[PDB]
DNA sequence: TCCCAGTAATTAACGAGAGCACCGGCTATGTGTTCCGCTATTC
DNA sequence: GAATAGCGGAACACATAGCCGGTGCTATACTTAACGTTAATTACTGGGA
């Protein structure tokens, strides 16, 4: 359901930023820790993050802040 | 060669830059169908084993 | 039986495949023309007279053949080879003018 | 994991520390058990084992038992890839000099030891012995002895001297050599001497000793004592069928130096008689040296097959080494090729893939489900499923194809839209089906052209071929701002036929309610596709922020036209489909729109124009026919009045009138004038064919022909092959280029007889040997220009400067060839442009030139822009995003991280196929003379006293569009600063008299002009006029060579005239073969004629252009500005004082007295103006006139080249290869840095190391920048890899490894070889991440 | 002709010649500036490593493409320690460092 | 100045020597044999050109000029150190057995790049020989059968002797004629398995050891250390009887009930015989 | 005494498709043992 | 189930013989070997200012 990734390099720009969020979300999503936001629409998990990328609720920022977060809640396990 | 009933127009992009168009009664007649004989070998040596 | 394209000639300016589209067509008109005579059975006389004026045009060309000397069994079967189209010849720098 | 290969020296002892045994004997296998022998070259305690975990006897085997060293074999058990990497060492029994260190022409060696290399040669081959510190009590220490020589001095000298010969002799040498005193000496040396040559020598010398004081080495190291082997994997015995073998040839040699040292051990072992010895030791060092390189020393040794064998430094050399044939490209799995079709009913980012192919290339991924599924529970299964091609396997495809994209790729891969990426769609066939508008940018022809596939597998790389090699991301070329998926060839030809209108058709003047009833009054049969129609049309400006504003009209348009308008978009403009819509007006309708909409309904908008220019032209039924060629009726009666007039010349001819010569061109003349005439009067019958009738009499309008539609259009015709085709075909060239007299007079409708078919032969066959070889050239071009500018990557985001070049139109002394608009598209300032009205700045300094500040420059009318470029960008080690520009293929500024090298080395590599008396005023404005002193003649008007005179159309609003020059001493029939006509003669000269022309009056006087010694007598013999002219100094008595006729001029009062404004006295020395006609005494007016004196390739001009070649007459200039006078006269050189007003006069130059001088010897030239005239290096350019004159040269010179062959390339990717050819810049005086004087250090160092000097409170350096092309500017790189995976990789591996270099892994070709990530796009940031942890 | 997986050839681990050995397309190095003049390195790096060259690195490519994960471990190409091997069998001393 | 190749400087070079009369050669030998060393450097310095004048007959063989030459030297000073002049002979006569057989010795050593022994290549000479012999008889190449009729040997014997003269190959030498395509762009790696067998084999045996912990522990602790998989080594039923059950029958059972709990969890997977073995 | 011009060498030129003694030392070779495995008999 | 016996037989190892495989020796005299570019550039060397 992708045909150009214009608008997503709308959001992040460089064209290769881009690249490198989108491959770290679909990593996230293939070995599968993780789960996509927008629904998928039997997209591959490349497509599903270009979606993510395209509606903005992924980027850089919110890959640190999510994996700082699950650092922090891993460390919360110890008990 | 064989000699076929042609015309010259552009059909639906079919016939681009130099792709042709053939109709289906071409192959039903038969008249390209060119017959391919190859050879395979199959030599037996005297191995040391 | 094959569409081509057309502007493929001028370009590359390969416009004899236009004459001898031409020609195959002229040459097909005569071996429908002969098929048709031989389709209803019509005589070796009067297909006689059509091939024969067949061999005559155009103008000024050699081997002129005179169908008189066929004895009516190599006109049946010089019929049944033109049938599928009267074959030309055309040399290389002689040519065969538009007329 | 490493972040430097470093190359040095390997010691006899690094070579012991390698190694696991000591290859002693010459055999390398058994042959009726294929055992490896113990212990030749293929051993297994010395290499390791043959089969995985299992020794030689076999008594140990298993991965239980690993690693033990065997007890009956000695072999270590391990896997059996360790005889890749195990090397083995033969002990030379004497030293053999290393050819490397030897042979390459600058030979280290010899000047090392500053000894000659035929004297070093002479010792090595036992010929002459050579002292080794014998002292001076009778010799000196390098000094050779020939053998009777030797032994008269041992006569005279049993003891005190030592002269050893051969290798051990050139060892002592080297291990006896000192490095610091003998460094010291030659640094002392270097200070006192002043012959540059010498001086040249010496440096060469001391920095060959600096480096190997700094590197670790020793210079012993260059004479091999211990010699290694390669692995036996490296150069295998693989066994062919049926008990047969092949071998790599280094086994041979091998063989050969293993031979030779035994056979030298025994004979040293038997006390054989010295001549033996020495022929064996002659003979190793040889079979060495051969292994070594094979053809350097002497005649290679050759195998059976009369064939040399392959050596060591014959697999690394060349086009079969491994640098560009194993490690640069590498043939590659998950791969495949085919032929390719149309099937143009894709969108273009789709292809087509058939079921064969893709079941083969996504061979894993269907493992990989076909285990999910639970289809199949292993390997084993789901291998066999796939195998009989399940019905379930086909459904498995369509998941894993579905977003997956594929690489498709055509065999010449130009530039970077050859390899394009497509979300394949699956096909049975056989074929690649492919999208018709990309095969411009392919340059792909379906008449069996293969393109190869290629799946990009991890998931990084699934996204990079969605978002920067997707069909859909690339309409843009980079070369130059101009579309690339432009209709072709059919498409256009639809749409012409669509967006046309006949006279009298179908329904013409009815009104249309809507581009939808114009759709169902055609399909329905009730109008034609050409009539002209009132419609009301609903077009959509977007004049606000984004507001698209509906304004409905009523257009007088066509029913095609309107039919059409449904597929543009909303945001464009009626008019731009109210025309007849050829190709170029289909280009800038698909430009609009991309720039106007954007991306996305322009990718949705070439998909319709071709969907209907395609199924227009169906329903077209365009065809051609042997009576659409209209031969025109006047043909005949122009051939024939070209007949008679060539008969009447050839008449004239015979009767004597006329030369060969002159009817020649008299004849070609009468032939090029009824070529046109014949072309001219067939095109007002083509194109006005039709004349139809509208209720009433006739109108003619444009023809409906067919050959005119196929080339009007633009889709694959043009004008020059018609009148081919109807008219005649004109003249034609024979294999000398000359032309031949009698042209060929029939076109291909009325065939060609045996002759003109002959002639039009030559024609052929020159064109067709012409593309053979073209690309030839133009690879290896490519191939020059990529490699010289690999490492240049967008680093920064403003480098911070105010310099950078200063842009002007084109304007070649007629029209404007380029605008200003074009040149600074998109190029940010270097400072701020602003209006004629100079109170205001018009632009900011550093605004980005888009289209829309463009406008306000063209309205505005400036001339010159100050823009900021990439060879004045100061960031070491790239260039900023600033000073580069537009991302030219995307609209915005340039992305920090793109590699701009690459893509602007294949914009001037793939165009590289396409390649090989008056000055009238024609237009209205103004004459401006500039920067030029001119005095009035004795007519009044102005003559010229200026060499570099220019003259200037300026118009009404103070632009150019006609510049010109004007050479030395021309009359002006205008006055500067006036408006003038056209076709005004405003200069005028003769082209042959060349005046000396004064610029004071009164009585002239022939002072220092004598006769018998200066001048001769010959006067005026046809009217009777005393004509004094002047002999040749080669001709003349050596009494009067310094003394020249000067024209010293008093008056009548004994007073004298000189030169007004100064106190320097008014004579003009006339130099030889100076023709006076006036006298002395008479009166001379300012401006008066004082002594009459009289007087490529297209792609070739590229590779010489930038390889920066000397050509053959270079254009002497001025190397410092002042007055120029003559020294002393040599036989052929004329000593050129340059006098400066202030500087250093004693600057004199032999000029060759043969050359034609320009200067009068008297005038004050300024710095870098001619002495004489011819084409001029760069290299004169760059040290005189600087940097930014020669990035103008250049970049005019090559787009002089590009232009005339109608090729668009934006000039950035000519300044970046200037800017990558000077990297080099020697020291003048080094100052307080730590450099040397007359060395090439590169200057982005130097541009540091003195900046941090500045920033300290020392001194810099002065330094010259250097020029050097691009075969040695790629050449003399820092990271010795990247110079070796090139041309000459025996001179740069032996360069480097003498001088200890490393490199530093920066650029892109040593991480090619490497295998990491480029620093360039994606892998930017990562090494971006990786150059801040690491130093910190 | 394609090929997916097929047989490498013997000194440097590569893929051999076109369909009659089942051979993959060569990667020329006009392909290769091709690549780098897009921003596209992991597709020219897997490329030249992982898709023809590093003997240890295509198999975990393997491993990791049929079991759902496109990863790569690249690691470096064959040719280049058979250069290495090669140019260290004259008497120059060339090493990776670190 | 000479022009400095190996071969002019050598045969410029050993002409420096007078060649020895009867007496002479008798005489320096005397001083020779006694250890002047002297002697036998005038006598192996002289007889140099005899060297070259009988190694130039063996040229054109797989060895170089130069090569020949300078192993006829060895045995030239073979023939100084064996020579007796109380036979009263010339001693070229002498040294001509020496110099002829040391470099017939090294044809038949260093030519090979698969060393031949030397009764080998003198079978193999023998059989050249005779079919150089052979073939004026009948005009056309004589086969493998024609020598061993006419040296009545077994057919099979003259048939390894004359594959034995393979004439090795090279691999850089192009194909076809055009220079684009040597051996190595046509030979495979076969002892290195692609990443296809690679990874089946890895699944299998991932697989196995699943199969076999489904499978019970006292049936899979037979079932691995009878086959040494399961991180154990292959043992025998003597073995695991005396180590884990004493009744080596009961072993046999227990490996028969396994292997049939595992014939049965392999079909249930639908890998049969026909499936593992085609 | 330094510049300078002819001479020779080196580098490059697309892409993908004889003849015998003699000995010794390895190795095939009987051959024993042996050890394992398999089967068959009996408590 | 479990001990015991027979028994094939596979094979492994050991001791030997035998036969591949490397080496030495031969005695009229004998004496110096084997047919193009094209351009550019640079190092060298004899020649001139
Ligand atoms: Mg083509
Ligand atoms: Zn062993
Ligand atoms: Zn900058």
């Amino acid at each position: 359901a992708r045909v150009t990734v214009q608008d997503a390099v709308e959001k992040i720009g460089n064209r290769f930023d881009l690249v490198l969020v989108a491959a770290r979300r679909a990593r996230q999503m293939q070995v599968g820790g993780k789960d996509p936001l927008v629904p998928e629409e039997n997209d591959k998990t490349t497509v599903i993050a270009l979606r993510e990328i395209e509606e903005g609720l992924i980027n850089n920022q919110i890959l640190d802040v999510r994996e700082r977060q699950e650092q922090q809640e891993q460390e919360a396990a110890e008990l | 060669g064989q000699n076929m009933r042609v015309a010259f127009m552009p059909w639906n992009g079919y016939n681009f830059e130099d792709s042709i168009l053939v109709s289906e009664r071409v192959v039903q007649e038969d008249r390209f169908t060119t017959i391919h004989i190859q050879e395979l070998a199959c030599v037996s040596r005297d191995t040391k084993l | 039986d094959i569409v081509l394209n057309p502007l493929g000639v001028p370009s590359r300016m390969n416009i004899g495949q236009i004459l001898e589209t031409h020609l195959g067509m002229a040459a097909k008109g005569i071996g429908d023309k002969i098929n048709a005579m031989l389709k209803q059975q019509q005589e070796v006389a009067k297909l006689r007279e059509f091939i024969q004026r067949a061999y005559d045009l155009g103008a000024d060309v050699r081997q002129k053949v005179d169908l008189s000397t066929f004895s009516d069994e190599e006109v049946m079967r010089l019929a049944e080879n033109l049938r599928k189209g009267m074959p030309i010849a055309t040399p290389v720098f002689d040519g065969a003018k538009e007329a | 994991e490493f972040d430097a290969i470093k190359i040095a020296l390997a010691s006899p002892d690094m070579i012991r520390s390698w190694s696991f045994g000591e290859v002693k004997k010459p055999e390398t296998i058994n042959y009726r058990t294929f055992k490896p022998e113990r212990d030749g070259l293929f051993c297994a305690r010395i290499f390791g084992p043959v089969k995985d975990y299992e020794c030689l006897c076999g008594k140990y085997k298993r991965l239980k038992h690993r690693g033990v060293i065997c007890e009956k074999c000695g072999v270590e058990v391990t896997q059996t890839k360790v005889r890749r990497e195990r090397m083995g060492h033969i002990e030379l029994a004497s030293p053999t000099a290393h050819i490397w260190f030897l042979k390459s022409l600058p030979s280290r060696i010899g000047l090392l030891l500053d000894m000659p290399l035929r004297d070093i040669e002479r010792v090595l081959y036992f010929e002459s012995y050579v002292v080794i510190e014998g002292g001076m009590t009778n010799l000196e220490r390098q000094q050779i002895l020939t053998e009777e020589q030797y032994l008269d001095a041992l006569e005279e000298f049993g003891d005190e001297f030592d002269a050893k010969m051969g290798a051990e002799a050139i060892q002592a040498l080297l291990k006896s050599m000192d490095l610091e005193q003998e460094c010291e000496q030659l640094r002392e040396e270097l200070n006192e001497t002043n012959s540059e040559t010498k001086r040249k020598k010496l440096t060469k010398r001391i920095k060959l000793l600096e480096a190997f004081v700094q590197s670790g080495n020793k210079p012993e190291w260059m004479i091999l004592t211990v010699l290694p082997v390669l692995p036996p994997d490296l150069r295998p015995l693989v066994p062919l069928d049926g008990g047969r073998f092949a071998t790599s040839d280094l086994n041979d040699l091998y063989r050969r130096v293993i031979n030779r040292n035994n056979r030298l051990k025994r004979l040293l072992d038997l006390a054989a008689p010295d001549i033996i010895v020495r022929n064996e030791k002659r003979m190793l060092q040889e079979a060495v040296d051969a292994l070594l390189d094979n053809g350097r020393r002497g005649r290679a040794i050759t195998g059976s097959n009369k064939r040399p064998l392959k050596s060591l430094a014959d697999m690394i050399k060349g086009k079969q080494g491994r640098f560009r044939q194993n490690l640069l490209g590498k043939r590659v799995d998950y791969s495949g090729r085919s032929v390719i079709t149309v099937g143009p009913y894709l969108r273009l980012h789709q292809c087509g893939l058939p079921k064969k192919m893709a079941l083969e290339l996504f061979k894993p991924f269907i493992y990989g489900k076909l285990e999910l599924r639970g289809l199949a529970t292993t390997i084993k299964a789901a291998k066999k499923m796939v195998e009989r091609e399940e019905a379930v396997v086909w459904d498995i495809l369509d998941e894993v194809i579905r977003e997956h994209p594929v690489l498709l790729n055509r065999a010449p891969t130009l530039h970077r839209l050859g390899i394009q990426a497509f979300e394949p769609v699956l096909i049975e066939g056989k074929a690649i089906q492919l999208h018709p508008l990309v095969c411009a940018a392919y340059n792909a022809d379906f008449d069996g052209d293969q393109m190869a596939v290629h799946v990009p597998l991890t998931l990084e790389a699934q996204l990079e071929a969605r978002a920067l090699m997707m069909s859909t991301n690339n309409i843009l070329s980079p070369a130059n701002g101009e579309p690339i998926i432009v209709p072709s060839q059919d498409v256009v030809l639809g749409l012409y036929y669509m967006t046309r209108d006949c006279v009298n058709a179908k329904g013409e003047g009815m009104v249309l309610t809507g581009p939808k009833e114009a759709e169902r009054l055609y399909r329905s049969g009730l109008a034609s596709l050409h009539a002209r129609v009132k419609v009301r049309i609903t077009e959509y400006e977007k004049d606000a922020n984004g507001e698209l504003v509906a304004k409905t009209s009523l257009k007088d348009t066509t029913v095609g036209r309107a039919i059409l308008w449904m597929i543009v978009p909303k945001g464009l403009p009626y008019s731009i489909v109210n025309q007849a819509l050829g190709k170029k007006a289909i280009s800038k309708m698909l430009n609009t729109c991309y720039r106007i909409l954007g991306l996305k309904p322009t990718v949705i908008f070439a998909d319709q124009i071709m969907y209907t220019g395609f199924a227009y032209a169906a329903r077209s039924g365009a065809s051609v026919g042997i009576d659409d060629m209209v031969i025109p009726e006047k043909k005949h009666e122009i051939i024939s009045e070209a007949e008679a007039e060539v008969a009447e010349i050839q008449e004239q001819f015979q009767s004597g009138l006329v030369t060969a010569g002159e009817r020649y061109n008299k004849v070609i003349d009468i032939w090029a004038a009824a070529n046109d005439r014949v072309s001219k009067a067939m095109m007002d019958n083509l194109q006005t064919e039709t004349v139809i009738n509208r209720d009433g009499q006739e109108e003619k309008q444009v023809s409906f022909n067919s050959i005119y539609m196929m080339a009007d259009s633009g889709a694959r015709g043009s004008a020059a092959q018609i009148r081919q085709l109807a008219g005649m075909r004109g003249l034609m060239a024979k294999p000398d280029g000359s032309i031949i007299e009698t042209p060929i007079t029939a076109n291909f409708r009325e065939g060609l007889n045996v002759l003109q078919y002959f002639i039009s032969t030559h024609g052929a066959r020159k064109g067709l040997a012409d593309t053979a070889l073209k690309t030839a050239n133009s690879g290896y071009l490519t191939r020059r220009l990529v490699d010289v500018a690999q490492d240049l990557v967008v680093t920064e985001d403003d480098c911070g400067t105010h310099e950078g070049i200063m842009m002007t139109p084109v304007i070649e002394g007629g029209d404007v060839k380029e605008p200003l608009r074009d040149r600074v598209l998109g190029r940010v300032t270097a400072e701020d442009v602003l209006k004629p009205g100079t109170a205001d700045i018009l632009v900011p300094r550093n605004t980005l030139l888009h289209e829309q500040w463009c406008d306000l420059l063209e309205e505005n009318s400036v001339d010159a822009v100050k823009v900021r470029s990439v060879v004045s960008c100061d960031t070491d080690f790239g260039v900023c995003a600033h000073c580069y520009g537009r991302d030219l293929a995307r609209g915005h500024i340039i992305n920090k991280g793109e590699a701009i090298g690459v893509i602007a080395a294949q914009s001037i590599g793939e165009p590289g196929t396409q390649l090989t008396s008056s000055i009238q005023v024609k237009n209205k404005g103004s004459i401006k003379l500039s920067n030029v002193k001119s005095v009035v003649n004795s007519s009044g008007k102005l003559v010229i006293t200026s060499r570099n005179t220019e003259l200037k159309l300026i118009d009404e609003f103070g632009r150019t569009k006609e510049s010109y020059k004007v050479p030395y001493g021309a009359v002006l029939a205008k006055g500067d600063g006036e408006q003038v006509a056209g076709g005004e003669t405003v200069a005028n000269w003769d082209p042959h008299t060349m005046p000396v022309i004064t610029e004071v009056s009164g009585f002239v006087r022939f002072t220092d002009m004598i006769d018998g010694q200066t001048i001769t007598r010959q006067t005026d013999e046809l009217t009777g006029l005393s004509s004094l002219v002047v002999l040749d100094s080669a001709e003349r008595t050596a009494g009067g060579k310094d003394l020249r006729p000067a024209l010293k001029i008093v008056d009548a009062q004994g007073n004298d005239v000189l030169i007004p404004g100064t106190d320097m006295p008014a004579q003009y020395f006339l130099p030889g073969k100076a023709i006076v006609q006036l006298e002395d005494g008479v009166q001379i007016s300012s401006g008066d004629t004082l002594a009459r004196i009289p007087q490529t390739g297209g792609l070739p001009r590229v590779a010489d252009l930038f390889e920066a070649r000397r050509p053959k007459e270079p254009a002497i200039l001025a190397e410092i500005s002042g007055i120029v006078s003559f020294g002393k006269e040599t036989k052929g050189k004329r000593r050129l004082v340059i006098t400066p007003v202030d500087g250093s006069d004693p600057y004199e130059e032999m000029i060759p007295k043969w050359r034609q001088l320009n200067v009068f010897e008297g005038e004050r030239v300024e710095r870098g103006d001619v002495i004489s005239d011819g084409p001029e290096a760069p290299h004169d350019i760059l040290r005189l006139r600087g940097v930014h004159a020669v990035t103008r040269y250049i970049v005019n010179e090559v787009q002089d080249v590009y232009r005339l062959q109608g090729v668009k390339i934006n000039d950035k990717h000519i300044e970046v290869i200037v800017r990558q050819m000077l990297r080099k810049a020697t020291i003048v005086n080094a100052g307080s840095s730590d450099f040397l004087e007359g060395e090439q250090v590169e200057y982005s160092r130097v541009k540091i190391a003195n900046r941090e000097l500045e920033a300290n409170g020392k001194v810099g350096a002065t330094y010259s920048r250097d020029l050097l092309g691009i075969t040695k500017a790629s050449l003399a790189t820092e990271s010795f890899i990247s110079a070796a995976s090139f041309q000459e990789t025996t001179r740069v591996l032996t360069e480097a490894a003498v001088a200890g270099k490393r490199d530093e892994l920066r650029g892109l070709k040593e991480n090619v070889i490497v295998g990491r990530l480029i620093p360039a796009g994606t892998g930017y940031a990562y090494h971006q991440d990786r150059m801040r942890r690491r130093a910190a | 002709h394609a090929r997916s997986t097929g047989s490498y050839s013997l000194v440097t681990q590569q893929p051999l010649g076109g369909k009659a050995q089942f051979g993959g397309q060569r990667f020329g190095e006009m392909e290769v500036w091709a690549l780098e003049a897009y921003g596209a390195a992991y597709t020219l790096q897997e490329m030249l490593t992982v898709k023809s060259d590093d003997v240890n690195g295509r198999t975990k490519m393997y491993k990791n493409i049929v079991d759902g994960n496109h990863q790569m471990e690249p690691g470096m190409p064959e040719s280049f320690n058979v250069l290495l091997k090669e140019i260290r069998s004259l008497g120059i001393n060339i090493e990776l460092e670190d | 100045q000479r022009v400095l190749d190996a071969t002019q400087l050598y045969l410029g070079e050993i002409g420096y020597s007078p060649l020895l009369t009867a007496e002479e050669e008798v005489y320096f030998a005397r001083r020779a044999l006694r250890g002047d060393v002297a002697s036998r450097r005038r006598m192996i310095e002289s007889n140099l050109r005899l060297v070259v004048k009988i190694a130039r007959r063996y040229g054109n063989r797989g060895l170089a000029l130069l090569d020949l030459i300078e192993e006829g030297n060895l045995g030239l000073i073979r023939a100084v150190e064996k020579f007796d002049p109380e036979r009263g002979f010339r001693f070229s006569t002498y040294a001509t057995w020496w110099i002829r057989q040391t470099i017939e010795r090294a044809i038949m050593n260093q030519t090979r790049t698969i060393r031949l022994p030397i009764h080998i290549v003198k079978e193999l000479n023998v059989y050249l020989r005779t079919a150089r012999e052979l073939s004026h008889k009948l005009d056309h190449e004589p086969s493998a059968e024609e020598i061993a009729e006419q040296l009545d040997k077994p057919v099979d014997d003259v048939s390894r002797m004359l594959r034995l003269n393979e004439r090795i190959t090279s691999v850089d030498t192009p194909l076809g004629g055009d220079s684009e395509k040597a051996l190595l762009d046509i030979l495979a790696d076969e002892k290195e398995n692609g990443p296809e067998d690679t990874t089946q084999d890895d699944d299998m045996k991932q697989s196995i050891v699943k199969w076999l912990f489904e499978l019970n522990a006292k049936q899979r602790e037979v079932l691995a250390r009878r086959f040494g998989l399961l991180g154990y080594e292959a043992a025998t039923l003597e073995d695991v009887g005396r180590e884990i059950g004493l009744t080596r029958e009961r072993v046999r059972q227990i490996q028969v009930e396994g292997l049939r709990r595992l014939r049965e969890i392999l079909q249930t997977q639908g890998l049969n015989i026909e499936a593992l073995f085609r």
